[PDB]
């Protein structure tokens, strides 16, 4: 019921005093990387450089404080997604339907996995 | 002639499921080969005596 957006979010985030950020479950997400991040003790423009785990990134600049805190992400302009609204795939379900993933045998986030189950919509 | 050859079918086709309606799709091919038939021969003969003819 989460899926995917492109416009922006709020987060609570620890900072070592160095690049990298760290956070609760679910935090962070593949497609991040390239939004900007807005938080005291965070030095200006800085972004997303890399993401590494629900609960853990790297960022652009070293953090000037060891804190936790809430944080903005920014949104972005839908070039390094198709998608410009929202979705009902999250980032790790809209990655099942490649050559390799079925080859590995991942299911579909559909995939209706038992004989008297109904199908159903998914909302917001 | 001595021999004669006919053509037969020798192995067939089948068919498959997909994993969900988005899994890759599988091959088959058909055959045949050959069988025979050839020629054999049956003689006998038969002597008498020039005088019992007449």
């Amino acid at each position: 019921a989460t899926g995917r957006t492109t416009e922006g979010r709020t987060v609570t985030v620890t900072t070592a005093s160095n690049t990298t950020i760290t956070g609760a479950a679910g935090t962070f997400v593949a497609s991040d990387v390239g939004r900007t991040i807005t938080r005291a003790g965070i030095p200006a423009g800085t972004t997303i450089t890399a993401v590494a785990s629900g609960t853990s990134a790297t960022i652009s600049a070293a953090a000037t404080t060891s804190a936790t805190s809430a944080a903005t992400l920014g949104s972005l302009n839908g070039q390094s997604q198709g998608l410009v609204g929202w979705s009902p795939e999250t980032d790790t379900e809209a990655g099942a339907y490649s050559v390799a993933a079925t080859n590995a045998g991942t299911v579909t986030p559909d995939r209706l996995t038992n004989a008297f189950t109904p199908v159903s919509q998914r909302g917001r | 002639r001595n021999q004669v050859r006919f053509p037969v079918l020798s192995a067939l086709p089948v068919a498959y499921w997909v994993n969900g309606d988005t899994g890759l799709k599988q091959t088959t091919e058909i055959n045949w080969t050959n069988k025979y038939l050839n020629i054999e021969e049956i003689a006998t003969i038969v002597p008498v005596p020039d005088n019992v003819l007449a």
